[PDB]
């Protein structure tokens, strides 16, 4: 989402209260999970109180409320919070890169680009060229005449 | 004004195909023209 | 004309491949068999193979027609 | 560990394609070159790289769960996160999104029950028949040892040549 | 310059090209893909592999056709125009 951007939009939340960040984080959008997982903060774990919502699944909750701009809380879909291991490129140890870039999608895009290039090459080479089955020798006196010219010019210059 | 000088030459006088390259002679003619003595 | 477009397509494919390789730098662990899209994939592969075979057959038919006309047999035929 | 070889092959193919594109653009002369300068060789290399990638992907079986490992030491030597973040910068990807949508909607993006399942079954039967015929042809042709030739017989006529005694 | 050896090399190249084309066609015929080895993107990798197999089959067919035409021309040269030892047409 907004991992690679550094924009500051404060007009999204007009009332910078405490509950605004939690309300913006609780809203599932688009295909986010509901309040049925275990260990996010305090509220709705189970018939139990792990924390609230950070079990296996899309953990879109308010684990670290940042009312100023937006709820900056990592997913951390596990039993322990405060861990730099999110689905998106977002680390906590001074900022680092992860394996979030999909290799399969990039490989498929490269294969598609290669197929398109092969098709373009076929179209360019079949409609412009043949795809189907369809005296300056120095052996004369110039072999010596050139040397004579060179000598004459070197003499004259 | 601006007096001119000969840039390129051509020699026009055995076999049939005599010669077609004036490269060295043309370069020497250009050098003599640039000398402008 | 077409050389520039071919070079641009090749550069785009190479950039995509380099990005995929960098993201990768297939892996099971120790702790398209879908029968839905594989049908369409096999159909598309058969169509592409049929198109290639049809192009080859058209080229062969053109060659045979050119060989049939004994007026432009410059393909080492009139030479012989 | 089989991904490193495929990535290296892809990088080599990309470098070869870049060299070919540079040679074709520097010597384009504002014209569409179609005399196949390296088009056949480039197509062969692309097909070989694609076959190698498919073989490496389908070699064996031996919201993003990355490899739990330092973990950053495998990609960036030294395990320096600040250096990695500083060298990270030194992009629309609409085709990738279109392919993802086509694969996620119905795995084909067109039709659910009106697909070519019957055509696919006919193609599979034809492929099985062709594979059987090819196996029979291979078993029949694997018996050939060598096509020895024949010529005149000078060795016999030499001793059979007449002489003084 | 080694005319017999040149014809032998041409025939060996043609045989190798035909064998490679046949092997690639047989490999493309075996495109069942009953193993779901792709864990990153199964459908995308499967479609890419199918397209790669189709492109490899097409390239093998094209290489086979080109080798056939080239070997035909080379044999026509080395036999007809080169060693027409039956010069009876001259006497005719």
């Amino acid at each position: 989402n907004l991992l690679g951007i550094s924009w500051v939009d404060s007009s999204w939340i007009p009332i910078l209260n405490s509950g605004s960040v939690l309300d913006y984080f609780s809203e599932r959008s688009n295909p986010f999970y509901d309040r049925t997982c275990n260990n996010e903060v305090v509220k709705m774990q189970r018939l139990t109180l792990e924390h609230l919502n950070q079990m296996v699944g899309i953990e879109y909750i308010l684990l670290h409320a940042q009312e100023p701009i937006l709820f900056i809380i990592r997913k951390q879909q596990r039993q322990s919070p405060a861990q730099v291991i999110p689905l998106a490129d977002y680390y906590i140890i001074a900022g680092v890169i992860y394996q979030a870039p999909d290799l399969g999608s990039v490989i498929n895009s490269r294969v598609l680009t290669a197929v398109h290039g092969i098709q373009s090459a076929f179209d360019e080479a079949m409609s412009y060229c043949r795809y189907h089955p369809s005296k300056e020798e120095p052996s004369s006196i110039f072999q010596r005449q050139r040397v004579d010219a060179l000598l004459i010019d070197l003499r004259q210059k | 004004e601006v007096p001119w000088r000969l840039l390129k030459l051509e020699i026009l006088v055995r076999a049939l195909v005599h010669s077609m390259q004036i490269d060295f002679i043309h370069q020497l003619v250009q050098s003599r023209l640039f000398a402008d003595e | 004309d077409s050389v520039r477009n071919n070079l641009r397509s090749a550069l785009t494919e190479m950039c995509v491949l380099y990005d995929v390789l960098s993201i990768v730098r297939k892996k099971f662990m120790t702790l398209s068999p879908q029968t839905l899209q594989l049908i369409s994939k096999k159909k598309s592969l058969a169509g592409a193979a049929q198109i290639l075979l049809k192009g080859a057959e058209r080229l062969t038919k053109s060659v045979a027609e050119n060989q049939e006309n004994k007026l432009q047999r410059d393909f080492n035929s009139e030479l012989l | 560990q089989l991904e490193a070889s495929l990535d290296a092959l892809l990088n080599q193919v990309a470098d070869l394609k870049n060299s070919l594109g540079s040679f074709i653009y520097k010597l384009e002369n504002e014209y569409d070159r179609l005399t196949w300068p390296s088009v056949l060789d480039s197509f062969a290399l692309l097909s070989g790289q694609l076959n190698t990638l498919n073989k490496v992907l389908k070699h064996e079986k031996t919201q993003v769960i990355i490899p739990l490992v330092e973990d950053l030491m495998r990609q960036t030597e030294g395990r320096v996160p600040v250096f990695s973040h500083e060298v990270v910068p030194d992009k629309p990807d609409p085709e990738v999104e279109e392919q993802e949508k086509q694969l996620t909607t119905d795995a084909a993006r067109i039709g659910a029950d009106a697909a070519q399942k019957q055509i696919q079954s006919l193609n599979k039967m034809c492929s099985n028949l062709l594979e059987k015929i090819s196996k029979e042809e291979r078993e029949s042709e694997s018996g050939g040892l060598r096509p020895n030739k024949q010529t005149f017989n000078p060795g016999d006529t030499n001793a059979l040549v007449a002489a003084v005694a | 310059q080694s005319k017999e050896t040149l014809l032998q090399s041409y025939n060996k190249r043609l045989k190798d090209d035909i064998k490679s084309i046949m092997d690639n066609f047989t490999e493309i015929i075996k495109t069942a893909k009953i193993e779901d080895e792709t864990q990153v993107s199964r459908a995308t990798q499967g479609e890419q592999d199918n397209y790669e197999m189709h492109v490899r089959a097409a390239n093998i067919v094209r290489a086979g056709e080109s080798l056939m035409k080239l070997v035909s021309d080379l044999k026509q040269f080395l036999i007809l125009n080169d060693f027409p030892s039956v010069n009876e047409a001259i006497d005719q």
